[PDB]
């Protein structure tokens, strides 16, 4: 064996470059040396199945991952349960056991990423890690338990670990009043973070002014924030341009900046948006993406441009008059490689022409509710971009239907990896890799195949999302065409037993689709629930290996494995808020 | 030849163990896509221990990744007859593997 003949610190250096999971365990079982050489170089685990149980906690000595830096505990089993929790004396002892043999499978884990319900999960694992310890991602889509004192969620993180620099809460219920309390009073810990995500779940009305400032005050080193903030001006305690100011006095080294307003003008000026960008030089990455307008925009964009040199992540909702062509405004941003706009609603075919000339760095443009561009924009836009425009987002402009955008998205066509669309009714796609569809509901897929989209021949991963007749059906058997078409995310949580119905219109003929691997479901809303057609449907997915339904299943789970021949990731995931038991 | 400097074995040098076949692939390497990659598995395997001995490190990264390709989709059984390897395990150490991939998502 002239692998087996390597010493091993290059065969180890082989493995390192393995990425796909279920190759580096088929590598794992070619030989006892490979065995060794995988686990010494595995640098992500997300663990599957449930820790708690003997099973795991009497593995072999073996089962050692020396290099392992990501640590993804949230998807252990039963999904969203307390791991770890303390809500007598017999059950620490218990728990300090369990996590211990997670020390000793995974002694290095600098970014964790864990389920957590209530503090003492967070109290049991860190101690084992509090040196190392980097990133933690916190998930939690069940409520937050009523009966917590403020920042109480956080508490056993800002007490342990003296290496937390990141802290990822996008996807962790709790309240804004939680965040502020817990960061405003662990200044040791605090003033060390550089990386902030503070979605909560999507499940906030936004952090107000009062609440944003502090936290900005209390971490003089972030470099990332990604907030959700109230910006609706009909409240006194909203993000305005002072709040604004503040951010970057308070955080002078952030370099990427996602600000949104969960779903009239904004309490946010051009003038306040000059002297906001003027603080911040570093600035590489901004979102504003609001519900409330920014009037006359340009002259702010101007002002990034000027003052901001590195910027080249630009996302802005409801900002007005953008670029206008009488270069102007973003247009003079020649930094640029991802430009996002939604809702401006004076950006013209003249603003895509200036953006062509100006941004020639762009690789990723979308345009979100800009009813006035036209396929002469998209198609002048494609054309001046052709050396680096890979990236393509068309969704709800309403001068911009289906067929003649992917007909003004044709001098890109070979060289376009990623498609947005909304579909809209009134030659191949070369390196088109991944595709997103958003539709309306009881709206037909089949004539998406003939707007264009005809042939994908590298087309691996398919997203629906759906914001009528007896027997017309969706019509997810016209993707059988495409030959390597692996991975679905078919989200049908926001479409609407009676549900049994539509579930069948969209999943109707998802059996056709050959080479299926992977499927992510969302079942229709009013406890989301499969119904038995549905179910029927997705068992006749042969070639499924992963199969993750969002929403529930009365329906035994082992009737899936027993009908998919190899069926292997399965898991019922309610990962909305709010999260059943 | 100059593009010596990306030997680090030269750069603190301020070869008996390489054969000229694979010096003058190592040579032509330094001219500074993929296809160059398009070489046997002898000589590939021969090109990994030559990039680490002259300590070129982008070399090493490049024929390394091209070893992990040629494992990545295939099969247990495919890895071993692709690389000559036998087959180590008894029946319980290999259902003791088997099992401990099991508690890690795919």
């Amino acid at each position: 064996s002239a692998i087996l003949d390597l010493p091993e610190p290059l065969l180890l250096h082989i493995l390192s470059f393995l990425t796909d999971v279920r190759s580096r365990h088929r590598a794992a079982l070619a030989c006892g040396r490979m065995r060794a050489a995988e686990r010494a170089t595995r640098s992500e685990l997300s663990l599957r199945g449930d820790p708690r149980s003997p099973g795991f906690l009497f593995l072999s000595h073996a089962f050692r991952f020396p290099a392992l830096e990501h640590l993804d505990l949230s998807l252990v089993s039963p999904w969203g349960h307390p791991l770890l929790s303390s809500v007598p004396e017999a059950i620490s002892e218990q728990n300090a056991f369990i996590a211990a043999r997670l020390a000793g499978c995974f002694p290095a884990v600098t970014s964790l990423a864990v389920y957590c319900r209530d503090p003492t999960t967070l109290a049991n694992l860190t101690p084992h890690w509090q040196a190392s310890l980097r990133r933690v991602k916190l998930v939690r889509w069940h409520q937050r338990p009523p009966t917590l004192p403020d920042g109480a969620d956080l508490e056993p993180l800002l007490e342990t670990c003296a290496a937390l620099r990141e802290l990822d809460l996008s996807e962790f219920y709790c309240w804004t009043e939680d965040v502020v309390r817990a960061l405003t009073t662990h200044p040791s810990a605090t003033a060390a973070l550089t990386h902030l995500d503070l979605g909560l779940a999507a499940a906030t009305d936004g952090f107000k002014s009062s609440e944003l400032g502090p936290i900005a005050a209390s971490c003089p080193n972030l470099r990332k924030l990604v907030a959700p903030c109230l910006f609706n001006p009909r409240f006194s305690d909203c993000v305005g341009d002072d709040a604004l100011l503040s951010l970057a006095t308070s955080c002078p080294r952030l370099t990427v900046l996602r600000l949104s307003e969960p779903f009239e003008e904004a309490a946010i000026t051009v003038a306040g948006l000059v002297a906001f960008f003027a603080a911040l030089p570093a600035l590489e990455d901004f979102t504003m993406d609001l519900q409330h307008n920014v009037l006359e925009a340009a002259p702010a964009m101007e002002a990034l441009a000027r003052r901001c040199p590195r910027i080249k992540f630009l996302t802005l909702g409801s900002f007005q008059g953008l670029c206008k062509a009488s270069l102007d405004g973003v247009a003079v941003c020649g930094g640029l490689e991802s430009l996002y706009m939604k809702n401006c609603q004076d950006l013209t075919d003249a603003s895509l022409a200036a953006i062509g000339r100006g941004c020639r760095r762009l690789a990723k443009f979308g345009i979100h509710g800009c009813d006035l561009v036209t396929s002469a924009g998209i198609r002048r836009l494609a054309f001046t971009l052709r050396p680096t425009l890979k990236e393509v987002t068309v969704l709800h402009c309403r001068l911009l239907h289906t067929a003649e955008c992917l007909t003004a998205l044709s001098p890109i066509r070979d060289r376009i990896e990623s498609l947005e669309i909304n579909c809209v009714w009134n030659g191949s796609w070369e390196m088109l890799r991944s595709l997103s569809l958003w539709f309306s509901a009881g709206q037909l897929l089949s004539p998406l195949i003939s707007a264009g989209l005809d042939s994908c021949p590298v087309l691996e991963e398919i997203s629906i999302k759906v914001e009528p007749a007896p027997r017309t059906i969706f019509g997810l058997s016209d993707l059988a065409g495409f030959p390597v078409l692996a991975k679905m995310k078919l989200d049908l949580s926001e479409a609407v037993m009676d549900l049994s119905l539509w579930e069948r219109f969209y999943l109707h003929g998802i059996e056709s689709l050959q080479t299926l691997y992977e499927l992510d479901y969302w079942p229709p809303q009013d406890h989301r629930s499969l119904t038995l057609p549905a179910v029927g449907l997705i068992q006749r997915c042969v070639g499924l290996r992963k199969l993750f339904i969002h929403g529930t299943t009365h329906e035994h789970f082992m009737t899936f494995f027993l009908s998919i021949p190899n069926l292997r990731d399965m898991q019922l995931r309610e990962d909305y808020y709010p999260a059943p038991e | 030849v100059e593009v010596a400097l990306e030997s680090q074995t030269i750069a603190h040098m301020v070869l008996p163990n390489v054969t000229s076949k694979i010096l003058a692939k190592v040579i032509e390497y330094c001219k500074r896509d993929a296809d160059f990659m398009k070489i046997d598995q002898a000589t590939l395997f021969e090109l990994i221990l030559a990039a680490n001995y002259l300590n070129i490190k982008n070399l090493l990264d490049l024929t390394c990744q091209t070893v992990a390709d040629m494992i990545k989709g295939k099969t247990p059984e495919e890895i071993r007859t692709t690389f000559n390897i036998k087959n180590d395990f008894t029946p319980e150490e290999e259902e003791e593997v088997r099992r401990e991939n099991q508690w890690a998502f795919e």
